[PDB]
């Protein structure tokens, strides 16, 4: 189990494997300042990957 | 400079720890937040 404590944002999971089953994690994160304008309305488009 | 899309991001996480930086030491100063730049890593470092 590499993380411990969990930082915000990184959940466990499940995942059914090519072959048993492991316990891969999923994270995000920030990619850029948020308040780049306070009245700023633009969707904050999310990035898979 | 040849950026890979994740040194993007690491790139954004320094500036804005740069601006938060400065009006921490000398708030007098602004030259960050009120000017554009233009910066350069050259290639050469693998994405890891």
């Amino acid at each position: 189990r590499m993380y411990d404590v969990t930082p915000p944002g990184v959940v466990m999971g499940l995942a059914w494997t090519a072959m048993g089953g492991s316990t891969l994690f999923v994270e995000t994160s920030l990619r850029r300042p948020q308040d780049k304008d306070a009245k700023g309305d633009k969707d904050g488009s999310l990035e898979v990957t | 400079g040849q950026l890979g899309e994740v040194m993007k991001e690491s790139a954004r996480i320094a500036y804005t720890f740069a601006r938060a930086f400065l009006m921490q030491h000398a708030p007098a100063n602004d030259y960050l937040v009120t000017s554009h730049i233009h910066l350069h890593v050259p290639e050469g470092a693998t994405p890891k």
